[PDB]
RNA sequence: GUGAAGCCAGAGGAAACUCUGGUGGAGGCUCGCAGCGGUUCUGACGUGCAAAUCGAUCGUCAAAUCUGAGCAUGGGGGCGAA
RNA sequence: AUUAACGAGAUUCCCACUGUCCCUAUCUACUAUCUAGCGAAACCACAGCCAAGGGAACGGGCUUGGCAAAAUCAGCGGGGAA
RNA sequence: CACAGGGAUAACUGGCUUGUGGCGGCCAAGCGUUCAUAGCGACGUCGCUUUUUGAUCCUUCGAUGUCGGCUCUUCCUAUCAUACCGAAGCAGAAUUCGGUAAGCGUUGGAUUGUUCACCCACUAAUAGGGAACGUGAGCUGGGUUUAGACCGUCGUGAGACAGGUUAGUUUUACCCUACUGAUGAACUCGUCGCAAUGGUAAUUCAGCUUAGUACGAGAGGAACCGCUGAUUCAGAUAAUUGGUUUUUGCGGUUGUCCGACCGGGCAGUGCCGCGAAGCUACCAUCUGCUGGAUAAUGGCUGAACGCCUCUAAGUCAGAAUCCAU
């Protein structure tokens, strides 16, 4: 029973980039971009592409980067987008670019350091990302 | 052949009439169960819809992620000057439905509804209830004093007559606004006598209504002219390289049934509709008198609840009002009606007491920065025209 | 409940009105209002502005 | 816009010869207005302004380019870069 | 069989770009709309609400049922095997 | 390429038939460690349906627009998931066979004109079909199926090929009916009400605790109540964020014209920056109820048939069902 990767207790928020998006990637792996071509608790419906926002898991391959690890499918997370959202206290923020990191479908970085500020939701639902992480909104 | 790929349904067909609403006024259709134990009460209220604004407040939600921190909400602030009571009626129960037997009026009306029966009323005699006074000073009220018996005797609910204070609002209209509310009492003799005392002489929203309590509002919606299938009912656009135009629908049936159905989608009205809208909570009922009613525990400050230029599209507020949290139907300045809830609210978000923290007073007439014309001008400064 | 300074003007700024825009190096800036957003990022300067706060206070 | 022959000056080498800067203005060469043509929108109109038109976008543009008047070829015949 | 230059020739991939799309929203001009003046055409056995039955094997008219209230305006593209 | 004709005669729908195609039964030699029927079934035999393909030529040739895709509504059950249950070679978990049940869903992409198919990924699941092989005065025109042109095989030749390839005009609604909305004469003019009938709406998942528990040698590993959120759908609203700019509001600026400055015209809205009001976005915010009667099944009292038995008289509980609020 390996339960299918999906943050529980996340509460909604605009949803910034689509299946196809080009965003970059902040860990010292080896990738530097990564494309989207999967959202995990993706819905169903007819003509609607999924999506996600800052927090949830992806399914992505890389395109660009060490030769070792093109060509192939990894599990990544999203750490930052670029369009505005509001929490529940009423303000809107919003960062400069897209950004993830690949992980373990159990929640394990690939990684070691993350590179640059982190949404604070990424920290609250990853325990990993958020103790190797820097500085947080 | 079958549908390729399913899909749900575009619209619903519940409210399947989309025409004109019969009357300006919201109607309401069902008041709730009566119950004979309690004390007599009035079950209904009618106001007018001012505006929106902000507020801040903490949460008191054990086990949710922002149990004890600061929330932002919306709400909507309804103008409630008082209503007075121009007479009650009583229905019997008959094998066809409820019917009404007897009305009996108050021995003075007011020009305000006396308005209302006529659509000319400039170039009238204004005659309206001109003989019936008579029957009042006759014999000592003995024709009045018989049909409050019949009520007592033969009826089985009573309902009141009332009217709202249009004079007292920034309206530019004059004509009042009559409807009827129903009395739960818990005896037919105790809620006839207890309307009889209620007789030309005013009752305010806060004998009716409570704080932190869940009440249903019923209105009629904002209209658009007549409107295309894209927007009426929400269905995809074709193509950009279609003929003979883009905004429509492709197939609207098959060859058998060898008729339109009433089940496509297609082109009028929209808007004006009326509709129910349930389970709205009340922050704060404000008094009119006060002069610091828009102030809280924790913001000191001394302010009333008009942002700095008054409601746009609207005065100011000068009598009682209501906070209620949400968006209900229905434009600025159109008559909004208020009843109680047939519900049963068991659900420790309905139950939860709510004590406001701040309340935003700042001009929407555009980007507002301040709260009150002295924190403006403390901050400005000085300028060329305060001499 | 707490309020905020704008950064780019010095605007006085209450809870849910303007934005929060986080910089690619860490740094937090917050806008009243669009039109102090907008010059930010264009890379106007502050100090030419006739109605920024720091510009009447240089002056 | 590019810059073919012909002409002037200079420099390197034992010699044979080779380089550099100018002058000049060739080509069924090239970008692009008027004229000529008619690729796409399978756009507009489709009881039309019109029994073939209108709009944007396009092909060629100093030569196998465009065009007026006078004259010749007449039906199993003429003419045809077909 | 190869082939530099050339092509409004057919086909595949990459960078930049975008309302083609997720997913729709808004603005302007001219009609459509109402009025005064002028004022046609295609088409037409009689006409015009349905379900089942039988029949030249898919009826508006026949048989059995459902039902059924004057006069009218703007759209629409199921049917009249238009 | 032409003319006179043919539904006396083919290519498409419709009609009768069901061999072939699909689906379901009856007997029981045997498989299943032992044991015909937990789950299957040879040799034989009885049926059902018209989403495959055949056979016939009844209706149309003074014409019913002939592949596929896009959009939209509704219907069937031979049930993929969702509700509640009965069986097992059912310890738990994961599964397989059956019942009541069509209320509610059934996806995003690479290749091909494809219907058909095969891979990647998400999900509770990615079930099968009809409506003149639904749907061209709804769209498109990739293919077939006019005229131009190239290749291969055949023919002495004109030319042939259900062989390959490239370019090729898609017309009309104002009439009747149907549907969506909006007026309206008669019994004097109005205000406040009742409700026959018609319509109907919500859906699924996840996290915490129960729980490292019941079960099991171990490895493993549940469920009701409770709490908080989320996917699809429906009805509204504009305080905040974003979009829209003829507010031609304010400012900057190019060319020309008014002798220069100020103030202005023209360049169908000259161009750029900001831009209130209104409209608007799961790109933003709020909201979406509980009574009765039942089916499958499990029961109580109890005969027929001295015993037994949920049924024969009587009766209890009971589903996302049905009817109402
Ligand atoms: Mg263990």
């Amino acid at each position: 029973k390996q339960k299918r990767g999906a943050p529980g207790g996340k509460l909604k928020m605009t949803l910034g980039l689509p299946v196809g998006a080009i965003m970059n990637c902040a860990d010292n792996s080896g990738a530097r971009n990564l494309y989207i071509i999967a959202v995990k608790g993706a819905g169903a419906r007819l003509n609607r592409l999924p999506a996600g926002g800052v927090g949830d898991m992806v399914m992505a391959t890389v395109k660009k980067g060490k030769p070792e690890l093109r060509k192939k499918v990894h599990p990544a997370v999203i750490v930052r987008q670029a369009k505005p959202w509001k929490r529940f206290d009423g303000v809107f923020l919003y960062f400069e670019d897209n950004a993830g990191v690949i992980v373990n479908p159990k929640g394990e970085m690939k990684g070691s350091a993350i590179t640059g500020p982190v949404g604070k939701e990424a920290a609250e639902l990853w325990p990993r990302i958020a103790s190797n992480a820097g500085v947080v909104m | 052949s079958h549908r390729k790929y399913e899909a749900p349904r575009h619209g619903s067909l519940a409210f399947l009439p989309r025409k004109r609403a019969a009357r300006h006024r919201g109607r309401v259709k069902s008041f709730p169960k009566d119950d004979p134990k309690k004390p007599v009460h009035l079950t209904a209220a009618m106001g007018y819809k001012a505006g929106m604004t902000t507020i801040v407040r903490d949460l008191d939600r054990p086990g949710a992620k922002a149990h004890k921190k600061e929330v932002v909400e919306a709400v909507t602030i309804i103008d409630c000057p008082p209503m007075v009571v121009v007479g009650l009626v009583g229905y019997i129960e008959t094998p066809r439905g409820l019917r009404s037997l007897t009305t009996v009026w108050a021995e003075h009306l007011s020009d305000e509804v006396k308005r209302r029966f006529y659509k000319n009323w400039y170039k009238s005699k204004k005659k309206a209830f001109t003989k019936y006074a008579k029957k009042y000073a006759e014999n000592n009220g003995a024709s009045i004093t018989r049909e409050l018996e019949r009520i007592k005797k033969y009826c089985t609910v009573v309902r009141v007559l009332a009217h709202t204070q249009i004079r007292k609002t920034p309206l530019k209209q004059k004509k009042a606004h009559l409807m009827e509310i129903q009395i739960n009492g818990g005896s037919v003799a105790d809620k006839v006598e207890f309307g009889r005392s209620l007789f030309e002489k005013p009752v305010t929203i806060d004998t009716i209504f409570e704080k932190d309590e869940m009440i249903d509002v019923i209105a009629v919606t904002k209209g658009h002219g007549f409107v295309g299938v894209t927007a009426r009912w929400g269905t995809k656009k074709l193509p950009r390289k279609t003929h003979k135009g883009l905004r429509k629908v492709a197939c609207i049936g098959a060859w058998h049934p060898s008729h339109v159905q009433w089940t496509v989608a297609r082109a009028g009205q929209m808007g004006y509709h009326h509709r129910t809208s349930v389970n709205h909570k009340i922050y704060r009922i404000g008094k009119g008198d006060d002069e610091a009613n828009a102030s809280t525990e924790t913001d000191l400050t001394k302010k009333k609840i008009t942002p700095m230029g008054g409601f746009v599209r609207y005065g100011e507020v000068n009598n009682d009002y209501v906070m209620i949290k949400g968006s209900v139907p229905g434009v600025k300045k159109r008559i909004m009606t208020l009843r109680k809830s047939l519900f049963t609210h068991t659900s420790r978000k309905a139950l939860e007491k709510v004590e406001l923290k701040w309340i935003d007073t700042s001009s929407e007439f555009g980007h507002g920065a301040f709260q009150t014309a002295a924190e403006k001008k403390q901050f400005m400064g000085t300028l060329k025209k305060d001499l | 409940m707490r309020t905020y300074e704008d950064t780019f003007s010095g605007q006085r700024i209450y809870p849910g009105k303007g934005k929060l825009y986080v910089r690619g190096d860490s740094k937090i800036f917050r806008f009243q209002n669009g039109k102090s957003e907008s010059l930010f990022l264009q890379r106007k300067n502050p100090r030419r502005i006739a109605w920024t706060v720091l510009y009447r206070r240089q002056h």
